[PDB]
RNA sequence: AUGCGA
């Protein structure tokens, strides 16, 4: 009976709700492998770009809402990077945003992890011919999504 | 932990749910015959033992 | 808050129901001597307010007795002092997601 | 000479011949057309524990399924039997 | 009703079951404890079966 | 039930199940004779016949996204993101 | 070399059509009665688990 | 066995068990705050 | 059910 609804809870076949969201990112097992190998995407970058062209359905969602929640969240994360100390304020903004329709929404492990890849890695992005860490954020929150 | 003692890989998000589902009623409701009483469907419960 | 020394006797128990307008809590003096809410296996408890829980139940479009439940007697519950019906929102961090939130009804 | 029909008849065609396909579990038309039946029963799986005294038994006087559509028999009194081995 | 918490079909979750057992239950345990009348105070036989 | 299009707040992209079962639906009434609105381009299959049809969005089918509450979205194939 | 008897490649077995039980009007069992192989619980399982829910039906 | 035989009654308090009446109406409409709630009523 | 292929 268990399944995912339609608003991304897991809901029993009865309609009993048992998690607000699968695992917690809404992020299928099948998918998964890739979404934090951010190195490889990156040498494969056309490929991928080629793949997930944005351009096809930036018409259909909106790249900023989750955005922003990033960036209060981010602000609070900067002041609050002991965790019975939490964010309050700031729910995760997988909680505020569907993740299938802002691209953003995403985990705040996943986010993390992205940037400290983009900041450890501001080199090969003084390595690259055509390609840059929000572009690169760009493809790899579209991959997320 | 007891995958690990194996090596074996399991994704969380499988382990987490079923505790999810184990904690549904805000207890440590088993998933033998009687935690199944608790729940609706009645042919799910005559369709177990 | 009635915190007892060992213990209270059940007659006397039967008076903690008894001032409605009013709610007494009886405590172990003994078995408070530890918050669980420090410990590191319990995730942050947010008693969430009637405005918050009407919301959440209408983003997800359901009874509040279809939630995953929490008892009364569950040490967080008495400790937050949970009312019936409340919802609490638990932020927990995963091994996973990083910072999770879910939400459990008390009743 | 006798009459066909004693069970069924394609009432589609005024064809009245009889196929059966053991392999399809089907009766069918033998000249023409159609299903005779869908319907088609026993020939149990592997799980016959036999329990049962099953204290019936055949006798014919309950008849049988039929499943010769093939006939031609005539009126009997009941048993020739004795009359034959008279 | 008015707050559409409910409706005339009822309202029925695995928690109102799991609190409808339970009260029943306890119910039993009152039905069962009485080992003399109270409406009519009087004491009714054993039974065997 | 009736959630308002202008209310709709699910996901843009057509799940794996609702690609699915759109495909299964439509190839199976094309197959009974609805009217084929692209060149049968020699195919024989219903089935690939579908797969046209939904690569130019001549489906006309809607998907009804349920929720658990009984509210639903009435989507068009022409519009659910299809990949 | 040895050629084990258990030649189960003659004892394949296909059911397009066939007998039924009169209590319940599903297939036989049994290759000699043209019988249909079962799906078991774990199968149903399997099908709903792919989603594949009117292959399942 | 829970019935009273000279009376043909339960051998609970009527008015009890018309609190457990009250209860289990309120549990078809699931309001269990309200069930909990019932317990209360006193004099 | 007993023996056995997988
Ligand atoms: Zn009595």
């Amino acid at each position: 009976g268990v399944h995912v609804s339609y608003d991304n809870s897991i809901r029993d076949a009865d309609g009993t709700l048992v998690q607000f969201m699968y695992g917690g990112d809404a992020i299928d097992i099948t998918k998964e492998s890739h979404m934090t190998q951010f190195e490889f995407c990156l040498d494969n970058y056309y490929a991928l770009l080629k793949k997930y062209n944005p351009s096809a359905l930036i018409e259909h969602l909106d790249v900023e809402s989750a955005l922003k929640y990033s960036k209060k969240t981010l602000k609070y994360r900067k002041k609050h990077s002991p965790h019975y100390k939490q964010s309050v304020k700031y729910d995760p903004v997988l909680a505020k945003y569907n993740p299938a329709k802002y691209l953003g929404s995403v985990s705040e492990n996943f986010q993390d992890k992205l940037e400290s890849f983009l900041d450890k890695n501001s080199k090969l992005f003084k390595s690259s011919d055509g390609v840059n860490e929000k572009k690169f954020r760009a493809l790899m929150q579209l991959k997320y999504m | 932990n007891v995958f690990s003692r194996y090596a074996i890989s399991v994704s969380f998000r499988h382990l987490d749910l079923i505790a999810d589902m184990m904690t549904r009623q805000g207890t440590y409701l088993a998933f033998n015959r009687q935690g199944m009483e608790t729940s609706t469907s009645s042919f799910m419960k005559m369709s177990y033992e | 808050i009635f915190v007892y020394q060992n213990n209270i006797t059940p007659s006397a128990m039967k008076l903690v129901p008894s001032i409605p307008p009013a709610t007494i809590e009886t405590f172990n003096e003994a078995a408070l001597v530890v918050n669980i809410t420090h410990h590191e296996l319990v995730p942050k408890h947010i008693r969430l307010s009637s405005d918050e829980k009407r919301e959440l139940l209408k983003r997800y479009r359901l009874k509040e007795s279809q939630l995953p439940r929490i008892q009364r007697a569950d040490p967080v519950a008495l400790y937050l002092g949970l009312k019936r019906g409340e919802v609490v929102k638990i932020i927990r961090k995963s091994e996973t997601s990083g910072r999770y939130a879910s939400y459990r009804i008390c009743m | 000479m006798s009459t066909f029909i004693r069970g069924p008849i394609c009432g589609t065609d005024n064809c009245p011949s009889r196929l059966w396909r053991i392999i399809d579990g089907r009766r069918t038309c033998q000249y023409g057309h159609v299903m005779e039946g869908d319907v088609e029963f026993n020939d149990d799986e592997d799980d016959l524990n036999g329990l049962g005294a099953g204290v019936i038994t055949r006798r014919l006087n309950l008849t049988t399924n039929a499943t010769g559509s093939f006939q031609s028999s005539q009126l009997t009194n009941s048993q020739l039997l004795q009359q034959q081995q008279r | 009703l008015s707050d559409g918490r409910t409706t005339e079909r009822g309202s029925f979750t695995a928690t109102v079951n799991d609190e409808r057992k339970k009260l029943v239950h306890e119910f039993h345990k009152k039905l069962l404890s009485r080992g003399k009348c109270d409406n009519c105070g009087m004491f009714s036989p054993k039974f065997r079966k | 039930k009736a959630i308002p299009k202008d209310q709709r707040a699910t996901t843009p992209y057509m799940t794996k199940y609702e690609r699915a079962r759109i495909l299964g639906t439509r190839a199976l009434q094309i197959s009974m004779n609805a009217p084929v609105f692209v060149d049968l381009e020699g195919e024989t299959d219903p089935l690939r016949i579908a797969m046209k049809e939904l690569a130019e969005k001549k489906i006309p089918l809607v998907i009804r996204r349920y929720l658990p509450d009984g509210s639903f979205e009435d989507w068009s194939v022409e519009e659910l993101i299809v990949d | 070399y040895q050629r084990l008897r258990h030649m189960v490649n003659d004892k394949f077995q296909v059911r397009s059509t066939g007998p039924v039980n009169s209590l319940t009007m599903q297939p036989v069992k049994g290759r000699k009665r043209h019988g249909g192989i079962r799906v078991g619980e774990m199968e149903r399982d399997a099908l709903i688990g792919h989603g594949t829910s009117f292959l399942l039906q | 066995r829970a019935s009273c035989l000279f009376c043909h009654h339960f051998r609970l308090k009527s008015v009890e068990v018309h609190r457990y009446a009250c209860k289990l109406r309120l549990l078809q409409y699931g309001l269990i705050d309200e069930s909990y709630k019932l317990d209360e009523i006193t004099l």
